C-alpha cells in the first residue's frame, strides 16, 4: 500500500520542481545591489530618485534591478556583509564635502575591497555632495591629507567649463585616494567605478546601468580569454 | 555616569559566578568517557551499519 | 565610583582564576591515554539533495530522522524526505536574507529569519494544504540569528543587538530577555532537558543561560576571536565550541573550565558549524576550507575527513537516531553522509 | 581570555615626546594585524594608525603622517607608539585595538561605539 | 623511400587519432567528474567534444587505413556508411564551432540579456537544428543519390574507391550551407568582439596613471588569431578542392592534394579541445581538479 504514498510524493515533487523552474528563471533575470553608507551621505537621497532591510525595484531597458538598502543593524557589520557575497556591485556612497569622515570612508572601502569573501565584487563608488566641498576649498584636505599640497589635476580630467580648478584638483584628489586603494589588488577580478555627483540627480540609475553593463562584460572577456 | 551602571552590574554578575561549586576537571573527564564507552555500541557513525538495517544505502 | 568598580571587578576575576585553577589536577588528554582510538573513520556520501538556487545558509534535522528543512538565500526554505530525496515542502519567503531556520520537535512547524530583525513561523500543519505563517516575532533590533523551538507554544532565538529572547508564540511577545553579550550572538544550543542553553557571541566567550529564571548561570571564555557555532554534549554536561582561531573547545560546565582543545598546525581558517555524534565520542566541524574534519572528542586526534563540496560549509547536522550526517555549503547543495 | 593593557600618558607640552605601551594577554601576537586608535573628547572615535603581522606593513593617518610612529615587538609581545612634535588638537582617549579575525588583511569593526578587543585606553592631553 | 614514407605516415595517422581521442576523452572525463562545470555555458563545449570523439573512433580509424592500404576491403554496403558518417560528424562539428561563436556573441554583446536571450530551450533547439542538417546532408542526399553527378558515370572496375561523389549543386550548398556563410559571419561576430575587448582592455589601462598596464592587447589579438586562423586554415581548401571538383569534376584535382586537404579538415578535431576548453579558465580549475582528485 505504500506504493500510493511514493506515487503520491512523486507528483508533490513534480509541482514543486515546475515551481522552482519558474522561480530560477525569475531569479537568473535579476541583478541585486548592495548600498552601502548611510552617516552624512546622501544615500536617502539617491534612494528616493531610484526593520532590518530596506528593498527597492526598479527597472532601466526592460532590465531588472534590486537594490538593497541597510536598515537596523548595528556598527559591528563584520559578520552580517558577508550575506552579500553573490550581489552583482557594491554602491558606495561617500560624501565629499567633526573628524575625517573621508579617512574613515577609505577605511571601510579598504575592508571590504580586500575581504575574502568580498574580493571578487566590483564597487560602483558615488563621490556625493560635491557642492559643499566646491563651497569648503573655495573659502580643509590639506589639514588631513596633507599629501594634496602636492598633487595636480591630471591630463585626462574632464571638468565642467564653469567649475574652479581649485575644486577639480580636490574632487579627482579624493577619486584617486580611492583609486589607489581600489586598483592595489584584485588581480582583474573586480574593479571600481567611481563617480561625481549631485545630491539629487537623474543620471544615477543610467550611471548604475552602464557600471553593471562593464562588470558584466568584462567578467564574461575575463571568462574568454579576450581580457 | 553610565560606566558606573554597567560596572555595577558588572561586579554583581562576576560575584554570583564566583559561588560556583566547581568540581575537579579529572571527574567530570572521568563521567565524559564513561558517558561516550557506555553509549559506544549504539553509535552507527561510530560502528559501521550492515546495508540491511542503513536506511541510505 | 567607577574606579572601585573596575577594582572590584579585577578582584573578582582574579578570584574565579583562581577557583578554576583549583581545579585543575589533571587534562583530559591524560586520562584519555588509555582509551583506544576509535581508528578510521570514513564516510560516503549517500544523497545529493539539489534544488537551491543560491547558498544554503541553515539546515536543521526533523525529530523522525527523515525530514529535513534548509533555507537558502533565494528566499524558500524546502523541506526534504531524505529517505527518497523528494521534496516535501517548498515556502518562499518574504524576504530572502534568511540566516537561520529550525524545525519544530513535534513536526508541526517551521521558524526561519535574518537580516529582517523578524522570526517568521509557518504551519506546516494546514487543512488546505497550502503553508501560510502563523506567526511574526519582530521585537530584535538587529538581525536574527539561530533561533529554536523549545515547544509548540515557545521559541528562543537570538540576534546581532547582543541579546537572546524566549517568546511566547502564542501571543506573538517576548517572555524572556537574557542581556550580557556585548557582540553579536550567532548561536544557541539547547540542553537536552530543555532547562538551560548555551550561547555564543562575538566576544570571543559563550555563556550557560537558564531559561525559566533570565538570569546568565555561567561565563566561559578561552577563545581568541568570535564563536561561530556551539552545540551541547549529548549527556548535557559539556559544550563545544567553534570559532575564528581555527579551533575548537570542549568545555566542562561542572568544573567551570576548559576542558580540550582540538586545532591543527595546517588549518587557519574559521570554523562554521559544530556538531556531535550520537555517542559524543566523535566531534564533527565544517570549516571554510570547503571540508568537514571528524575528530576524537576524548583523544583529539584527528579522525577523518568529509571532502566533496566546492564552497564554505555553512551548516551540519546529526539526526536523534545518529544513522545519518547533513551538511550544507554555499554551493547550493546538500548532502547526507552514511 | 583576551585583554589588552594600555601604559603610558600623562600631562605634556606641545612639541614633546611620548611612548605608549601596550601589552596584550590571552591570544597569539603575530597573528593579528594591529591598531592605535583615539577618541576626542567632544568627538566620536577615529582610526590613527596601523602596523600589520609580521611588521612590514604601516599606514598612518594623513593628519598624523611625520609625526607618530607605530612599532610592535612579537617576541615581547608588545606594541609600542612614538609622539614626537607633539600638538595641542592631540588630547585624545588612545586606544590599541586589535583586528578579530587571524591571518588576514581586512578590519571592519576596529572603529565602532561597542568593541570587546581592545583594551580601556590612556589619557593624553596637551 | 616509399616503405619509409608509408611507415611515416602510418605513425603520424596514429599520432592524430590518438591526439583527437584523447583530447575528446579528457575534455568529457573534465565535465562529467567536476560537475560544478555542467552550466547551458558548457553545453556547446561539451557536444562538440563528443562529435570530434565519434571521428576519432568511427570514421579516422578507417581514413587512415584506406589512404595507407589504398584500397576498400571492407564492402560496398560499409562504403556508404562510411561516407555518411563522415559527412555528418564534419558538418555537426562545424556547425557546433558556429554555435560556440553565437553564444560568445550573445554574452558579450548584451550581458544583461544574456540570462534570457541562451535560455536552455533554445540551446537544445539549435543542436537539434545541426544535427537535422547535418542528418540531411549525410544520409539523406547520400542514400537518395542527391550528391551523384549522372547516370554517365561508369564508376570503378571494383569497390576499391570509397570517395564521396559531387555534383555541382551539392559543392555549391554544401559549400555555403556549412563552411562559407557561417564563415562570415563568424568572422563578423569576432571582429565586434575584438573592438569592445580592446575598447575595454584601453580603458582599463588607461584608468591606471602611476601603475603599469595591466592587459596586453596583443595577447587578446593573439587569442582571437588562434580562435580563427585554425578553423579557416583547417576547413577552407578542403571545401574550396570540394566544391571546385564538384563543377570541374573529378579527374581536375591531385591526389596528394585530396589527401591533404582531408587530413587538414580531419586535424581540426584535433585543435577543439585545445582552443575552446584549454583556453577556458573554468576547464583549467578543472583540469586541476581532475588529476587532485
Ligand atoms: C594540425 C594539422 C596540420 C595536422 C594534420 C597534418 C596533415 C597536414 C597531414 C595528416 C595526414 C597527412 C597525409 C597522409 C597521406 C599522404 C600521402 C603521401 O603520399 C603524400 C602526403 C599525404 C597527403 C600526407 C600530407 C600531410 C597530411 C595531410
Ligand atoms: C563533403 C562534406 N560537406 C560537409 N559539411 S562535410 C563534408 C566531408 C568532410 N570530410
Amino acid at each position: 500500500d505504500q506504493r500510493n504514498e511514493e506515487k503520491a510524493q512523486r507528483e508533490a515533487n513534480k509541482k514543486i520542481e515546475k515551481q522552482l523552474q519558474k522561480d530560477k528563471q525569475v531569479y537568473r533575470a535579476t541583478h541585486r545591489l548592495l548600498l552601502l553608507g548611510a552617516g552624512e551621505s546622501g544615500k536617502s537621497t539617491i534612494v528616493k530618485q531610484m526593520s532590518g532591510i530596506f528593498e527597492t525595484k526598479f527597472q532601466v531597458d526592460k532590465v531588472n534591478f534590486h537594490m538593497f538598502d541597510v536598515g537596523a543593524q548595528r556598527d559591528e557589520r563584520r559578520k552580517w556583509i558577508q550575506c552579500f557575497n553573490d550581489v552583482t556591485a557594491i554602491i558606495f556612497v561617500v560624501a565629499s564635502s567633526q573628524t575625517n569622515r573621508l579617512q574613515e570612508a577609505l577605511n571601510l572601502f579598504k575592508s571590504i575591497w580586500n575581504n575574502r569573501w568580498l574580493r571578487t565584487i566590483s564597487v560602483i563608488l558615488f563621490l556625493n555632495k560635491q557642492d559643499l566641498l566646491a563651497e569648503k576649498v573655495l573659502a580643509k584636505i590639506e589639514d588631513y591629507f596633507p599629501e594634496f599640497a602636492r598633487y595636480t589635476t591630471p591630463e585626462d580630467a574632464t571638468p565642467e567649463p564653469g567649475e574652479d580648478p581649485r575644486v577639480t584638483r580636490a574632487k579627482y584628489f579624493i577619486r584617486d585616494e580611492f583609486l589607489r586603494i581600489s586598483t592595489a589588488s584584485g588581480d582583474g577580478r573586480h574593479y571600481c567605478y567611481p563617480h561625481f555627483t549631485c545630491s539629487v540627480d537623474t543620471e544615477n540609475i543610467r550611471r548604475v546601468f552602464n557600471d553593471c553593463r562593464d562588470i558584466i562584460q568584462r567578467m564574461h572577456l575575463r571568462q574568454y580569454e579576450l581580457l | 555616569t553610565a560606566s558606573i551602571a554597567q560596572a555595577r552590574k558588572l561586579v554583581e554578575q562576576l560575584k554570583m559566578e564566583a559561588n560556583i561549586d566547581r568540581i575537579k576537571v579529572s571527574k567530570a573527564a572521568a563521567d565524559l568517557m564513561a558517558y561516550c564507552e557506555a553509549h559506544a555500541k549504539e553509535d552507527p557513525l561510530l560502528t559501521p551499519v550492515p546495508a540491511s538495517e542503513n536506511p541510505f544505502r | 565610583e567607577l574606579d572601585q568598580l573596575r577594582q572590584e571587578a579585577e578582584q573578582l576575576k582574579n578570584q574565579i582564576r583562581d577557583a578554576r585553577k583549583a581545579c585543575a589536577d589533571a587534562t583530559l588528554s591524560q586520562i584519555t591515554n588509555n582509551i583506544d582510538p576509535v581508528g578510521r573513520i570514513q564516510m560516503r556520501t549517500r544523497r545529493t539533495l539539489r534544488g537551491h538556487l543560491a547558498k544554503i545558509y541553515a539546515m536543521h534535522w526533523g525529530t523522525d530522522s527523515r525530514l529535513l528543512v534548509s533555507a537558502s538565500q533565494d528566499g524558500k526554505l524546502i523541506i526534504w524526505d531524505s529517505y527518497t530525496t523528494n521534496k516535501v515542502h517548498a515556502i518562499p519567503l518574504r524576504s530572502s536574507w534568511v540566516m537561520t531556520c529550525a524545525y519544530a520537535p513535534s513536526g508541526n512547524y517551521v521558524a526561519c529569519g535574518g537580516l529582517d530583525n523578524i522570526c517568521s513561523i509557518y504551519n506546516l500543519k494546514t487543512r488546505e494544504g497550502n503553508v501560510r505563517v502563523s506567526r511574526e516575532l519582530a521585537g530584535h533590533t538587529g538581525y536574527l540569528s539561530c533561533c529554536r523551538f523549545l515547544d509548540d507554544n515557545q521559541i528562543v532565538t537570538s540576534s546581532g543587538d547582543t541579546t537572546c529572547a524566549l517568546w511566547d508564540i502564542e501571543t506573538g511577545q517576548q517572555t524572556t530577555t537574557f542581556t550580557g553579550h556585548t557582540g553579536d550572538v550567532m548561536s544557541l544550543s539547547l540542553a537536552p532537558d530543555t532547562r538551560l542553553f548555551v550561547s555564543g557571541a562575538c566576544d570571543a566567550s559563550a555563556k550557560l543561560w537558564d531559561v525559566r529564571e533570565g538570569m546568565c548561570r555561567q561565563t566561559f571564555t578561552g577563545h581568541e576571536s568570535d564563536i561561530n557555532a556551539i552545540c551541547f554534549f549529548p549527556n548535557g554536561n559539556a559544550f563545544a565550541t567553534g570559532s575564528d582561531d581555527a579551533t575548537c573547545r570542549l568545555f566542562d560546565l561542572r568544573a567551570d573550565q576548559e576542558l580540550m582543545t582540538y586545532s591543527h598546525d595546517n588549518i587557519i581558517c574559521g570554523i562554521t558549524s559544530v556538531s556531535f555524534s550520537k555517542s559524543g565520542r566523535l566531534l564533527l566541524a565544517g570549516y571554510d576550507d570547503f571540508n568537514c574534519n571528524v575528530w576524537d572528542a576524548l583523544k583529539a586526534d584527528r579522525a577523518g575527513v568529509l571532502a566533496g563540496h566546492d564552497n564554505r560549509v555553512s551548516c551540519l547536522g546529526v539526526t536523534d537516531d545518529g544513522m545519518a550526517v547533513a551538511t550544507g555549503s554555499w554551493d547550493s547543495f546538500l548532502k547526507i553522509w552514511n | 581570555q583576551v585583554q589588552l593593557q594600555e601604559s603610558g600618558g600623562g600631562l605634556v607640552q606641545p612639541g614633546g615626546s611620548l611612548r605608549l605601551s601596550c601589552a596584550a594577554s590571552g591570544f597569539t601576537f603575530s597573528n593579528y594585524k594591529m591598531n592605535w586608535v583615539r577618541q576626542a573628547p567632544g568627538k566620536g572615535l577615529e582610526w590613527v594608525s596601523d602596523i600589520s603581522q609580521s611588521g612590514a606593513s604601516i599606514s598612518y593617518t594623513g593628519s598624523v603622517k611625520g609625526r607618530f610612529t607605530i612599532s610592535r615587538d612579537n617576541a615581547k609581545n608588545t606594541l609600542y607608539l612614538q609622539m614626537n612634535s607633539l600638538k595641542p588638537e592631540d588630547t585624545a582617549v588612545y586606544y590599541c585595538a586589535r583586528c578579530p579575525a587571524p591571518f588576514t588583511r581586512d578590519c571592519f569593526d576596529v572603529t565602532s561605539t561597542t568593541y570587546a578587543y581592545r583594551g580601556q585606553g590612556t589619557q593624553v592631553t596637551v | 623511400d616509399s616503405t619509409a614514407c608509408k611507415i611515416t605516415i602510418t605513425v603520424v595517422l596514429a599520432v592524430l587519432i590518438l591526439i583527437t581521442v584523447a583530447g575528446n576523452v579528457v575534455v568529457c572525463l573534465a565535465v562529467g567528474l567536476n560537475r560544478r562545470l555542467r552550466n547551458l555555458t558548457n553545453c556547446f563545449i561539451v557536444s562538440l567534444a563528443i562529435t570530434d570523439l565519434l571521428l576519432g573512433l568511427l570514421v579516422l580509424p578507417f581514413s587512415a587505413i584506406y589512404q595507407l592500404s589504398c584500397k576498400w576491403s571492407f564492402g560496398k554496403v560499409f562504403c556508404n556508411i562510411y561516407t555518411s558518417l563522415d559527412v555528418m560528424l564534419c558538418t555537426a562539428s562545424i556547425l557546433n564551432l558556429f554555435m560556440i561563436s553565437l553564444d560568445r556573441y550573445c554574452a558579450v554583446m548584451d550581458p544583461l540579456r544574456y540570462p534570457v536571450l541562451v535560455t536552455p530551450v533554445r540551446v537544445a533547439i539549435s543542436l537539434v537544428l545541426i544535427w537535422v542538417i547535418s542528418i540531411t546532408l549525410s544520409f539523406l542526399s547520400i542514400h537518395l543519390g542527391w550528391n551523384s553527378r549522372n547516370e554517365t558515370s561508369k564508376g570503378n572496375h571494383t569497390t576499391s574507391k570509397c570517395k564521396v561523389q559531387v555534383n555541382e549543386v551539392y559543392g555549391l550548398v554544401d559549400g555555403l550551407v556549412t563552411f562559407y556563410l557561417p564563415l562570415l559571419i563568424m568572422c563578423i561576430t569576432y571582429y565586434r568582439i575584438f573592438k569592445v575587448a580592446r575598447d575595454q582592455a584601453k580603458r582599463i589601462n588607461h584608468i591606471s596613471s602611476w601603475k603599469a598596464a595591466t592587459i596586453r592587447e596583443h595577447k587578446a589579438t593573439v587569442t582571437l588569431a588562434a580562435v580563427m586562423g585554425a578553423f579557416i586554415i583547417c576547413w577552407f581548401p578542403y571545401f574550396t578542392a570540394f566544391v571546385y571538383r564538384g563543377l570541374r569534376g573529378d579527374d581536375a584535382i591531385n591526389e596528394v592534394l585530396e589527401a591533404i586537404v582531408l587530413w587538414l579538415g580531419y586535424a581540426n578535431s584535433a585543435l577543439n579541445p585545445i582552443l575552446y576548453a584549454a583556453l577556458n579558465r573554468d576547464f583549467r580549475t578543472g583540469y586541476q581538479q581532475l588529476f587532485c582528485c
